[PDB]
């Protein structure tokens, strides 16, 4: 009940501007400043700046003086981020951080993905995988699907539409053909395959895909 | 991060085993490494070392209280 | 700018045991005035958004297990994690905050080692729907093996060969602290039915001999 709720991921072709919001929750939003801190895939963490909330002066890091502005509205107690023509390089994660005095972030925003690039939004197509029953029997049994030709990132993959949590590994994606590679896996006693039931749940937002897949025996 | 790594074997006495990566140009990284192993020194006491693979490798030892 | 260096790079430790992690800064952090080191930690499992851990280098934040320490002043400081487990699974970042801009460590990641493990793999042909679309993706499974390299091959055997052999990989498992991968063999349907018997090579550090599992050109 404490919290900054930011906006979705974006898909962004090179020259676009996108504008992020992060909507504070539980506190009063005046009492504090918003930093902001971003992240490109598999790297670390680099301080963009801040804004005085009671105020609504922005002081930048001189890496995003430029393309990078940070507003403010009060009174719909949210801050937003900016960003003019976009550049791959833009490709991140962007945070939002309500700082305290004793000089830590107590209350992370979730993040919101930015992808710029020029490829387009594509579906999935889902396939599900199953054991053939040609060469083993063992106690137990690992379902699949996979989740192919698709852009730009997310999808969410789950099992018994989250009720199959505890043997899962669905995949990082792998960009290739200016598309990308899913897949997930489970492993369930054979006690309960035949028997219970077992689908997957993909979806993709920026395709409005939902799709659902039992897994059925072969 | 990766401009050169140096791996290294944390050894201790009672042989338990770590194991860590290092950070940077040859020469930061080789002494990030050594100032790593004698922050441990402090406890785990004085150490010797042997460097393989070009010294982009290392196995350093403790003795111990 | 303050400039924070993190040691190591990279940890790797087991369950139990004590990981140290040395942050440096290049100048001092001591606030004169306030008589406390703008130095804060974090951590950052993957998919999150970091968690502070510590702050004023070396106050432990209210719900965070007292296993987890950090001292140090000035320009020196470490964090100490005294028993880790593998939900201890992740990034930790130094922040200081003395003079801005703020900055961060290239951040030291926490890995644990546990006992060796064989994969468990696993072949898939293709699929309806899919061949009904052209395509004919085949695809194999070694979860739940422990050291963390591997690789892998296809062939319709005396055949070997690749393209379109795309892999994967997973983080380190917050549970049982192994690793995994896809492994998801592209061709086309036209192709797949002209071709052979049809494997999965799996070499790990736990056999001489390859995990070999090989599939129905026979129920399929």
């Amino acid at each position: 009940q404490i919290q900054l709720v930011q906006s979705g991921p974006e898909l962004k072709k090179p020259g676009e501007t996108v504008k992020i919001s992060c909507k504070a929750s539980g506190y009063t939003f005046t009492d504090f400043s918003m930093h902001w801190v971003n992240q490109a895939p598999g790297k670390g963490l680099n301080w963009m700046g801040w804004v005085n909330t009671e105020t609504g002066e922005p002081t930048y890091a001189d890496d995003f003086k430029g393309r990078f502005a940070f507003s403010l509205e009060t009174s719909a107690s949210t801050a937003y981020l900016q960003i003019n023509s976009l550049k791959n390089e833009d490709t991140a994660t962007y945070f939002c951080a309500r700082f305290l005095l004793r000089q830590y972030f107590d209350v992370w925003g979730a993040g919101t993905t930015v992808t710029v690039s020029s490829a387009k939004t594509t579906p999935p197509s889902v396939y599900p995988l199953a054991p053939g029953s040609a060469a083993q029997t063992n106690s137990m049994v690992t379902l699949g699907c996979l989740v192919k030709g698709y852009f730009p990132e997310p999808v969410t993959v789950t099992w018994n539409s989250g009720s199959l949590s505890s043997g899962v590994h669905t995949f990082p994606a792998v960009l290739q053909s200016d598309l990308y590679t899913l897949s997930s896996s489970v492993t369930v006693p054979s006690s309960t395959w035949p028997s219970e039931t077992v689908t997957c749940n993909v979806a993709h937002p920026a395709s409005s895909t939902k799709v659902d897949k039992k897994i059925v025996p072969r | 991060k990766e401009e050169v790594t140096i791996k290294v074997n944390l050894i201790f006495a009672d042989g338990k085993i770590q194991t860590a990566e290092f950070k940077g140009t040859f020469e930061e990284a080789t002494a990030e490494a050594y100032r790593y192993a004698d922050l441990l020194a402090k406890v785990n006491g004085e150490y010797t070392w042997d460097l393989e693979d070009g010294g982009n490798h290392m196995n350093i030892k403790f003795a111990g209280k | 700018d303050i400039v924070m260096s993190q040691s190591p790079s990279s940890l790797a430790v087991s369950a139990g045991e004590k990981v140290t992690m040395s942050c440096k800064s290049s100048q001092s952090l001591l606030n004169s005035r306030t008589r406390k080191n703008y130095l804060a930690w974090y951590q950052q499992k993957p998919g999150q958004s970091p968690k502070v851990l510590i702050y004023w280098a070396s106050t432990r934040e209210s719900g965070v297990p007292d296993r987890f320490t950090g001292r140090g002043s000035g320009t020196d400081f470490t964090l100490t994690i005294s028993s880790v487990q593998a939900e201890d699974q992740a990034v930790y970042y130094c922040k200081q905050a003395y003079i801005p801009p703020l900055t961060f460590g290239a951040g030291t990641k926490l890995e644990l080692k546990r006992a060796d493990a064989a994969p468990t793999v696993s072949i898939f042909p293709p699929s309806s729907e899919q061949l009904t679309s052209g395509g004919a993706s085949v695809v194999c499974f070694l979860n739940n093996f422990y050291p963390k390299d591997i690789n892998v091959k296809w062939k319709i055997d005396g055949s070997e060969r690749q393209n379109g052999v795309l892999n994967s990989w997973t983080d380190q498992d917050s549970k049982d602290s192994t690793y995994s991968m896809s492994s998801t063999l592209t061709l086309t349907k036209d192709e797949y039915e002209r071709h052979n018997s049809y494997t999965c090579e799996a070499t790990h550090k736990t056999s001489t001999s390859p995990i070999v599992k090989s599939f129905n050109r026979n129920e399929c």
